[PDB]
């Protein structure tokens, strides 16, 4: 059912991010004897990102951004827009300072329910703009606006930011 | 009250920082796009009542041509700026630092030589090089500065105009090139490097003749009644930890002395970019240079 399927969601992904959080502050100190100008370090701080990305059942791409330098899983170029940002770090390195974003593309739970129940899934803003759909009927970036199309939904809080995952059925 | 600010800047690349903000004072900031001459325009035509409040972004100290649309402003922190890039200029605090550069297709180029602007006048390369117009984009006028920085010759920039095709928008320079229309182009590196991270085959060249940097400023507008949060937007926007943040994600140089790379073999140190000789800048007012070259 969509009741069962909402809290579970939101469960994994409020999991999910405290441990990106918990990452972050055990890697204070290691992040910052690396220079990401040396591929030694480039190489153990792509080890420590890609076993983060593992860890969490979502499917993650990382972006690690810093002056001239990008590193990323996102090997194929997927468009971010239509991810879910789900955490910003900014991060002091060795060498200098660097921006971490963490999209979310998908989840195991939601493309599952997604093809077996045909329950879709949405993340918007306490402005109500949509942030996240698996849905074609809905685009990134406009508002949300449940009559129009009038589903059977249930929504809950995401844990993490001012943000609702709503589930809903046809 | 809305805090109002006019941005060249794409809104994806500064509402993230300007939500911080948002935060931190307790205010909401409305953005109004646009490119640098037509922000600058429509600011012009408004009424003291309707103005904005700042304007952040673009190469003020170059292109602004009615300095009594803004307000005299130079914060005490201005020692902490780099000071050959400290604005001479009392209505505008100079605010990031961004190379053009030219951008070269990597899948095109094999065996040509592409060091700078006189590799691009080849004549393996007329017609398969593109610019924008400098007339509507800064980056296009600031290109035709330092090719007429080589020599002081209106004819350098005339001979470049007939070799290279001219693209009314800066972003369909880098877009062309990426795609594999044109050999190289004229962009600037952030818009280089944005495509170079999606997987095309692009390289980056800082012309060797002289390499212009674009120095992007903040200014506050004059209008009948300023937001009393604008100055601690311009300090915040030239904060350390800010100014950090915005050289990584914009592939820009700081204008802060405490941010700036000084590690000898770095590129991202600004001693290693052959940049124009302070006594070759043209000191032009803006619409004046596009006078000597029309």
């Amino acid at each position: 059912t969509i009741h069962q399927h909402v809290d579970e969601s939101q469960s994994s992904l409020h999991h999910t991010e405290k441990q990106i959080q918990t990452f972050i502050t055990q890697h204070n100190n290691s992040f910052q004897e690396l220079d990401l100008t040396n591929h030694h370090d480039v190489t153990a701080t792509k080890r420590e990102l890609l076993k983060l990305i593992h860890q969490q059942p979502a499917t993650l791409y990382y972006e690690l951004s810093g002056p001239n330098q990008f590193i990323t899983n996102n090997y194929e170029h997927l468009n971010t827009k239509n991810m879910y940002l789900f955490s910003t770090h900014q991060l002091k390195f060795k060498n200098s300072t660097y921006m971490l974003k963490i999209y979310m593309a998908n989840t195991p739970r939601l493309s599952e329910i997604k093809k077996d129940n045909r329950q879709f899934a949405l993340i918007v803003d306490q402005y109500d703009n949509i942030l996240y759909a698996n849905d074609d009927r809905f685009t990134i970036g406009e508002k949300y606006r449940p009559q129009q199309f009038g589903f059977m939904n249930e929504s809950v809080k995401l844990n993490h930011a001012d943000h609702r995952l709503i589930i809903y059925k046809d | 009250n809305v805090l109002t600010v006019y941005s060249p800047y794409q809104s994806n690349l500064i509402r993230p920082i300007l939500n911080e903000f948002e935060k931190q004072e307790h205010v909401k900031i409305e953005i109004k796009h646009g490119s640098t001459q037509v922000l600058l325009s429509n600011l012009h035509n408004e009424d003291f009542s309707e103005r904005g409040d700042v304007f952040m972004g673009g190469v003020l100290s170059e292109t602004i041509d009615h300095p009594e649309d803004f307000v005299p402003y130079q914060d005490t922190s201005v020692t902490q700026q780099l000071e050959d890039y400290r604005s001479n200029n009392k209505y505008v605090t100079s605010f990031l630092l961004m190379p053009t550069v030219i951008v070269v297709n990597s899948d095109l180029q094999g065996d040509i030589k592409i060091r700078g602007y006189q590799d691009l006048l080849q004549p393996i390369l007329k017609g398969k090089i593109a610019y924008s117009n400098p007339n509507t984009t800064t980056t296009g006028y600031q290109h035709m500065r330092a090719i007429y920085s080589m020599h002081h010759r209106v004819s350098d920039v005339h001979q470049f105009q007939n070799h290279a095709m001219q693209l009314s928008k800066t972003s369909k320079v880098i877009e062309d090139v990426a795609k594999g229309k044109y050999y190289a182009g004229l962009s600037y590196e952030q818009d280089a490097r944005t495509w170079k991270n999606k997987g095309y085959p692009v390289s980056i060249v800082y012309p060797i003749e002289g390499t212009m940097l674009n120095v992007d400023g903040i200014a506050l507008v004059k209008n009948a009644h300023p937001h009393p949060k604008r100055k601690k937007l311009v300090q915040y926007l030239t904060s350390r930890s800010v100014q950090q943040r915005l050289v990584a994600e914009f592939d820009a140089k700081s204008i802060r002395k405490d941010v700036s790379e000084q590690s000898d073999q770095s590129i991202e140190n600004l001693k290693n970019i052959p940049l124009i000789p302070k006594s070759k800048l043209p000191d032009i007012p803006h619409h004046k240079f596009l006078e000597m070259i029309q």
